């Protein structure tokens, strides 16, 4: 009623407004940072998967348990990516319920997630899934790349056949304006749109090269999501 | 008019926000209140159920506020079922006149107080989740709401 | 003047791309280099320091590296690594620092995989101060 | 004139500035300087009661953040800096009585000033 | 009583803000003046906190908008411990009346200028980051606040 | 103001900003508006101008946020030539002035409706692009603009 109210009300929103204004440019220019590392690891996305793709054409017509599915779908892993900080929007928001679908519609109803942030930790919690390890306020200084020492659990897991399938939710940064959400599978190998005719010779054979490339692959997979 | 408030039994208040909004009748469902909204003379129901979405409505009031500055997709998920409800109710509130047929170009419709305690109960329970907010302007019953939703699908 | 384009890449950046009329890596088995015109090729890379000799020897840059493949692409020639430095850059005093004061640590850890990773790092420390000295 | 001129719109740019303050790990390197120099020209611009400053006393209080000689110094003793300063200004070099006198700026004394202000950092806590 | 202030020495404005929170004696500390707060009068350990004070809690005031809004969570690791620090010394400037005993239901208690300073630099000096917030409300000295967090 | 307001015809708003910035006579040109700013009053040439030169000065003063912390390099490739523009013309507006003759030395400087328009009309056209700003600088007709970038 009174304009004492109203006086007050326009000083809390102004410096709100001071802040939410502050945070646009501050995340302008971070978006814009890490748009850069993502890109930056292309050329060696590129020159791991011209390897790979050459094993798939190769090993096409006989198939490879991570070309095509094992059979087995005896257990199944997942990681998920969320932020530290809120503030978002509806992006943590999507993420969480994208999962949620994939969790639900298994045949298998045994599942392990894997969460970075604390938007997921927290989410894990409440909804009730097997209880793994996380990693949170993560360091973007010590490089994300060395944070991605998961690569090696998941990869001796499959050795073990404690794991026959591996999934990941993370938010793919298209442009500046809108990013696309995505739900990508890591361990069952995406075989190539189009077929390698390119002719390779291995020192160690075929058999070494794959089993050295695999770990290298999860831990560039992840680090670029 | 704060003098003629204490002569009178029951109270209609009607707000230029709901009006402004797009809303006839521009009732304030908060600020009307009546005398005679008690147990003893409306029953259980009735007095039940117009308690309910005051309460609903004075939730959806206290939010509008915090919605207005970020947004829908910061307020919690409890909270976002009980808006997502409020102003279907809110919008439910609405309905052609007789009057103003000439006006608004629709056949007023006369709802009895049976079945507009149906209505709200209904919504309230969240069984109307599933119809859109725009399937509930100047409607009148129920039943006729959802009819406006299939119109729609057509 | 008979050259070739290499380059060399890791998960974060790429780092170079010269021409480049020999180069030398280290594999597990033994010792590699490269000349022009080599027919198609990939294998793995032991921890080893590798150097870059630029058509009728302008200069030879040396480098380190700690694990990777080598890549022949009719024509061009990449080199994937996990961990790349130049041999300037490590300086014995910053790594000798870590050796001994990760040593007293290995004995306190009880874990037998904790210690292969302890076991696998100091394989890398003495590899940069090996390929510093020769 | 020469040191207080453009410090007051400098000041109110920094005042501008102060928002993103909180954001300062990822905020450029230009524009974190300016902070810096920001917080050290607002404790020289606070002063104690009944101790006012001479005119002389002021211009070399404002030289030396203008110019940027507070900048590698911390912020919590840019206070305690100018006190000791204008002790050891005073006693030793004499050059309080010399901007007092000719009440300007000249090159050869600018140049003067800078070698004991060096002097005095140097010797500094 | 825009008229009477100027003919007071020292002034003990009582804010409801801070008597709605329910913390008494409600005591607005950046409104609250005295002609004797100088170096002269108090020496230099009291004068220096007392401002120190003071500067805290002028920051959580301007702080105090963010939270409401955007949150706790939305706020620099830097101001997060000048948030909590300014709430505990905020609700530790409550102690119980003696006259106070029939509202309160505390025997009350009488702190010399001493036991107060030490109390209050103790805080700023961060050593009670561990206690509580809640264990600052109606009591004594510095003491019993830091006995209250384990005693319950 | 109010009933001021009714008599009005134009206004000419002088901002501080701009004054400071280093740019006389300053007068804000989205604050300053006109009732004769219309194709009935002046003409269509000199009306699409106006409203051209406007829309890219404020397009400026959005992108102003950026340029301010991040900087002229960290910005859309697409903007930086319109923004490029907007800077030149924003110096263009400056005018060396006859009463200012005492004080900065330099003769003053009328210019005319019909100078002004080809001069506005050409650096969003894309002419003289190739000229560098601070020819722009107390400057009278385009045609010493481009003279002043090879005295420079």
């Amino acid at each position: 009623p009174g304009m004492k109210e109203i006086k007050s009300r326009i000083k809390s929103v102004q410096s709100t407004r001071q802040i939410t204004n502050a945070m646009e440019i501050v995340s302008t220019t971070k978006f814009k940072r890490y748009s850069k590392l993502v890109t930056e690891s292309r050329p060696y996305e590129e020159s791991m998967r011209k390897i790979l793709g050459n094993i798939a054409s190769g090993v096409k017509n006989e198939g490879h348990p991570l070309f095509d599915g094992r059979k087995e779908v005896k257990s199944i892993a997942i990681i998920v990516i969320t932020s530290d900080r809120g503030l978002c929007g509806s992006f943590n928001s999507s993420t969480l319920k994208e999962l949620e679908k994939l969790v639900e519609k298994n045949k298998n109803k045994n599942i392990t997630i894997i969460p970075f942030g604390r938007k997921a930790i927290d989410f894990i919690t409440k909804r009730n899934y097997e209880f793994s390890e996380s990693f949170s306020k993560i360091s973007p200084d010590e490089m994300n790349k060395i944070a991605g020492e998961i690569s090696e659990e998941v990869v001796e897991k499959y050795n073990n056949h404690i794991y026959d399938e591996v999934y990941v939710i993370y938010n793919k940064f298209i442009s500046a304006l809108r990013y696309d959400l995505t739900c990508e599978r890591i361990i069952p190998i995406t075989r190539p749109e189009v077929e390698l005719n390119s002719e390779y010779i291995f020192e160690p054979s075929t058999e070494y090269i794959l089993s050295a490339l695999l770990p290298r692959f999860i831990n560039l997979q992840i680090y670029q999501a | 008019p704060a003098t003629t408030f204490s002569h009178l039994d029951a109270t209609t208040v009607l707000s230029r926000n709901i009006a402004s909004l797009g809303i006839y009748p521009a009732v304030d469902p908060l600020d009307s209140t009546s005398k005679a909204l008690s147990e003893d003379v409306v029953g259980k129901e009735h007095y039940e159920v117009a308690r309910k979405v005051q309460e609903v409505l004075q939730r959806y009031k206290e939010l509008q506020d915090i919605i207005a500055i970020l947004g829908m997709d910061e307020l919690s998920d409890e909270d976002k079922l009980t808006v997502s409800r409020a102003r279907k109710i809110e919008r439910f509130f609405s309905q052609p006149f007789s009057v103003a047929e000439q006006f608004t170009g629709m056949e007023g419709k006369y709802v009895p107080v049976k079945e507009t305690i149906r209505g709200f109960r209904e919504i309230l329970e969240g069984k109307h989740d599933d119809i859109p907010e725009q399937a509930f302007l100047y409607v009148g019953t129920i039943e006729e709401a959802v009819a406006k939703s299939k119109d729609l699908a057509k | 003047m008979p050259s070739f384009d290499v380059s060399v890449v890791t998960q974060v950046k790429k780092i170079l791309e010269q021409e480049a009329g020999y180069l030398r890596l280290r594999t597990s088995e033994g010792d590699i280099g490269i000349l022009p015109n080599h027919a198609p090729f990939v294998a793995e890379l032991s921890m080893g320091k590798m150097e870059i000799e630029s058509p009728n020897k302008d200069r030879r840059d040396i480098y380190f590296l700690s694990g990777g493949f080598l890549e022949i692409s009719d024509n061009q020639a990449t080199v994937i690594a996990d961990e790349v430095f130049p041999i300037e850059k490590i300086d014995v005093e910053s790594e000798q620092a870590l050796v001994e004061n990760l040593k007293k640590e290995l004995e306190k850890v009880s874990t037998e995989e904790e210690k292969r990773k302890l076991q696998k790092k100091i394989k890398i420390s003495l590899a940069k101060i090996d390929a510093k000295n020769n | 004139k020469q040191v207080a001129s453009k410090v007051k719109l400098e000041l109110a740019q920094y005042t501008e500035l102060l928002t993103f303050a909180q954001f300062g790990s990822d905020l450029d390197k230009a524009t974190k300087a300016q902070l810096e120099r920001g917080h050290r020209i607002m404790e020289i611009l606070k002063q104690p009661q009944y101790h006012p400053f001479a005119v002389e006393r002021q211009v070399v209080s404002f030289y030396i953040v203008i110019n940027g000689h507070l900048d590698d110094i911390e912020v919590s003793k840019v206070r305690r800096f100018e006190k000791e300063l204008l002790d050891y200004l005073k006693a030793n070099t004499n050059i309080l009585t010399e901007i007092a006198d000719k009440k300007a700026l000249d090159k050869d004394l600018e140049e003067k000033l800078k070698e004991s202000i060096a002097n005095f950092k140097k010797s500094f806590n």
